[PDB]
């Protein structure tokens, strides 16, 4: 949640791709990492439904633009290992 | 040649071959290297020896 | 009791079914597909138009068909919440799930791509017959490869849309006009248009309705309108490149390979004749380009739109081409002759302005394509060009070239 | 020579002494020899496999087999007809085609792109020659053709080439 919180999920100028622009996040960088370092993230990692029911996330908890992009790395990330 | 000298205890010998080697020439090997002939990253046995020769200064 | 004994129900069963029902059922079917649960898809499919009912089964059949290839072509994005004051409270959509347009046109796309999959691998495709489309019958297997030559089309115009913003907003406000509708203030015209896939073909009337305007209200002391009439042209010959390419390369996942029947008339969105018809269209843009832009132009800017031009006048002659390979000379002649009359005449309206500006490259590279005899020999008189008139008298011999080219020298020439 | 290695299937042998022979400019100056090196290339390439040393003795062979045809075709357009200049740049076409598919960076890369100025140069070249003895074809289309094809051939950007201080051969 606190890697989600020092990333930038506002919008960007309606030109450019979510898992493109998601690669300079401290979050996909981590995930890129346990990837690179070995771990299963089918495994290692909190559910995509409850990871947004924590409450530590505050604003991002109202944004559908973090709420699809945060997803979609999940989704791109995990059956990436599958 | 100062690798021998310093192991011989010839410290100021090592320091007379360090003033043999102009004090230019770890730029004139990144000079040598932007011009082409060579490619963008130094040689690299002279990016280890320019490192090595830091080595020897300190 | 309660459990395997309390009556499964809910929303009556099968001994009922109205045309909602199968609708919602099918679409369950092709969601079952979309979780790879094939034994139950199948199931429910095997039900819903069971292989011992009446003739009027296949026309429900096309019908549920063609319904859910339209929600999908128009399926709301459910990830986007400026869409949560925005979307009916039953709504069976398909929620894409891309949060910019573009990819909720490929994701569109790609499930389209598995709907056709649906449909070859429970079978149905054997069964789909002529949905009604345009106030004619149409073979539905043609009406699903129009809805993806719609979605194909539309991956072009958001992308130009991503480098000619404001010409572009603009003609989808004029098209959303012409549908009377109220855009919600929590989105804008661009995503009230790209829902709408269906009907992405109506902004090639307002283009050119933006152009006139712009050819009515500026002055010819300027660079922008010789900048929109490249940039409506692109769109226009982009979008129409993006339909006839698609229906090219996928020319097999939309083909029955054998038939013991008469298919009708095959009319593509590309091919319309009509107010709003892209021929209608592209004759507009004829009248508009050859009377207004090339007085103007530049030696420069006569070749972009002369080639912009020619990627237009294909399109239209595609469109006939395709035609003449429906109606048959053999049973409905009576149609044929008359729109091969048709075609033959606005062949030459369309292809002499580019003889005539002396363009022989741009005439005969068209010419060629479809065998336009008196330009082909006028350009080379014109250009007393007699090693390519021999040319023709070699590639053209199975038709008759040689006997049409001596009419030529006989009578005026 | 070149006849007794091909005979025997000496093949490698052959365009090694070609690699040698080539550096007698008594040679290079030969239509006859340039067709033997040309054809010899190909029957070398028409014999090499899908192994790691190949896709480097390919290189050479096709760097060897491009330069040999344009040097053939400047040779075929100073001494022979019109039609042996057709074949032989119909040849060169055909031999232009396999290597336009090796995008890259190394001196095939740069040779393939030197190439197509030497093609449209000797097609250009074919145009004009046609027109020196097509005494009934209309001279406007043929040096309209072959001026495309110049343009083309001065278009071709020069070989942006690395001078290193060893190296005394231009």
């Amino acid at each position: 949640c606190k890697a989600l919180q020092r990333d930038n999920w506002s919008s960007s100028d309606g030109k450019d791709d979510p898992i493109e622009v998601s690669k300079d996040s401290i979050f996909v960088k981590i995930l890129q990492k346990l990837l690179k370092d070995g771990i299963q993230l089918s495994e290692y990692l909190p559910e995509v439904k409850d990871l947004l029911q924590a409450d530590q996330l505050g604003s991002l908890k109202s944004n559908p633009y973090f709420e699809f992009v945060l997803k979609a790395n999940y989704e791109y990330y995990v059956q990436g290992q599958i | 040649i100062m690798r021998k000298f310093l192991a011989s205890k010839k410290h100021e010998a090592a320091k007379e071959v360090f003033v043999k080697i102009p004090q230019d020439s770890i730029a004139e090997i990144y000079n040598q290297c932007e011009e082409q002939g060579m490619e963008s990253p130094l040689p690299a046995e002279d990016d280890n020896a320019i490192r090595e020769h830091l080595c020897i200064r300190a | 009791p309660n459990s395997e004994s309390m009556i499964f129900e809910t929303t009556t069963k099968n001994e009922t079914i109205a045309q909602e029902d199968k609708i919602k059922l099918l679409k369950a079917a092709f969601l079952q597909y979309c979780r790879k649960d094939l034994g139950h898809a199948q199931m429910v499919v095997d039900e819903l138009f069971s292989s011992h009912s009446d003739l009027d089964s296949d026309s429900e059949l096309d019908r549920a068909v063609t319904q859910i290839s339209v929600d999908l072509m128009d399926d709301y994005p459910a990830s986007d919440p400026r869409w949560a004051e925005s979307v009916p409270e039953e709504a069976p959509g398909f929620s894409n799930t891309s949060l910019i347009i573009l990819h909720q046109l490929e994701d569109k796309m790609k499930a389209h791509s598995f709907l056709m999959d649906f449909i070859h691998q429970v079978g149905l495709f054997g069964r789909l017959g002529s949905f009604p489309v345009r106030g004619t019958p149409m073979a539905t297997r043609l009406l699903l490869c129009e809805h993806a030559e719609k979605l194909s089309a539309a991956i072009v115009l958001k992308n130009h849309h991503s480098r000619l913003s404001d010409l572009v907003n603009t003609a989808i406000l004029i098209a959303l006009n012409k549908r009377e509708y109220e855009i919600p203030s929590n989105l804008t015209p661009a995503d009230v248009f790209f829902r709408e896939v269906s009907q992405v073909d109506t902004i090639c009337e307002c283009l050119l309705e933006h152009e006139e305007q712009v050819l009515r209200d500026a002055p010819m002391d300027s660079i922008e309108w010789a900048e929109v009439v490249i940039n409506v042209n692109n769109i226009l010959k982009d979008m129409l490149q993006a339909a006839s390419h698609y229906r090219q390369n996928r020319n097999s996942l939309y083909r029955r390979e054998e038939s013991l029947e008469k298919e009708p008339e095959y009319v593509p969105w590309t091919a319309t004749s009509g107010p709003g018809g892209i021929r209608t269209v592209i004759i507009r843009q004829h009248e508009i380009v050859l009377k207004v832009a090339y007085p103007q132009a530049d030696s420069n800017l006569r070749n972009i739109v002369t080639e912009q031009l020619v990627a237009l006048i294909d399109c239209f002659l595609d469109g006939y081409v395709s035609q003449l390979k429906s109606v048959d000379k053999s049973s409905n002649r009576e149609r044929y002759d008359n729109l091969e009359m048709e075609y033959l005449q606005k062949r030459s309206d369309l292809l002499s302005p580019l003889l005539s500006l002396g363009q022989y490259l741009w005439a005969a590279s068209l010419a060629e394509k479809y065998c336009d005899f008196d330009i082909l020999v006028q350009m080379c008189e014109q250009t007393d060009n007699q090693s390519r008139l021999q040319r023709y008298m070699t590639q053209f011999a199975d038709q008759n070239f040689s006997d049409f080219l001596f009419r030529w020298y006989l009578e005026k020439g | 020579l070149v006849e007794v290695y091909r005979s025997t299937k000496r093949l490698k042998d052959a365009v090694a002494h070609c690699h040698e022979a080539e550096r007698n400019i008594a040679l290079r100056s030969s239509l006859e020899w340039n067709s033997c090196v040309v054809q010899t290339l190909k029957e070398y390439l028409e014999s090499l496999q899908c192994l790691e040393s190949d896709k480097s003795d390919w290189r050479a062979t096709n760097t060897d087999l491009l330069l040999a045809y344009a040097n053939l075709m400047l040779l075929t357009l100073s001494t022979r007809d019109v039609q042996e200049s057709r074949e032989l740049l119909q040849s060169f076409d055909s031999a232009l085609q396999s290597v336009k598919s090796l995008g890259g960076n190394d001196e095939l890369s740069a040779t393939f792109l030197e190439m197509k100025g030497h093609f449209y140069m000797h097609a250009g070249s074919l145009l004009l020659k046609m027109g020196q003895h097509s005494s009934n074809v209309q001279w406007r289309a043929l040096s309209e053709l072959a001026a495309l094809c110049y343009l083309i051939a001065f278009q071709v950007p020069r070989p942006k080439i690395k001078l290193i201080k060893g190296e005394a051969g231009q």
